[PDB]
């Protein structure tokens, strides 16, 4: 859904259409997200500081 | 002949609490419409006609109900068309006597 905002999400209504179904049937209790970082010429290139 | 190499492939089939993801080639009889026939589209054994509807179903939906909470609209998978379910006919025999 396109929007032009940073924070304090709008009060508009937008239903979520489903996506591909996964018939797995396993055990689950925890999760984590993944992020991407950039290594330009400003940074030395080491993932320390 | 007994010393020639042979390639052996072994197939194993197991059942778990996970639902069926592999199925053998499913048969599919020809679709007849506008007639009082019986169908089983994986969730109900309904008997009735299959008319051509004018309402589109979203591309994830296989079933369909109404105000009175009755399954009267089911999507055919192979042709992805929307067909309504209607009871054939029922009633009584009334007579007039002079
Ligand atoms: C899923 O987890 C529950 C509890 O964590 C366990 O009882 C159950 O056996 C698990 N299912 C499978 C298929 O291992
Ligand atoms: C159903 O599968 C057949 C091949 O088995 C294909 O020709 C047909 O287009 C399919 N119908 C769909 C995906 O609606």
């Amino acid at each position: 859904t396109p929007i032009n905002l940073v924070r304090d999400l709008p009060q508009g209504f937008s239903a979520l259409e489903p996506l591909v179904d996964l018939p797995i049937g396993i055990n689950i209790t925890r999760f984590q997200t993944l992020l991407a970082l950039h290594r330009s010429y400003l940074t030395p290139g080491d993932s320390s500081s | 002949v007994g010393y020639q190499p042979y390639r052996v492939v072994v197939l194993s089939f197991e059942l778990l609490h996970a639902p069926a993801t592999v199925c053998g080639p499913k048969k599919s009889t020809n679709l007849v419409k506008n007639k009082c026939v019986n169908f089983n589209f994986n969730g109900l054994t309904g008997t009735g006609v299959l008319t051509e509807s004018n309402k589109k179903f979203l591309p994830f939906q296989q079933f369909g109900r109404d105000i009175a909470d009755t399954t009267d609209a089911v999507r055919d998978p192979q042709t992805l068309e929307i067909l309504d379910i209607t009871p054939c006919s029922f009633g009584g025999v009334s007579v007039i006597t002079p």
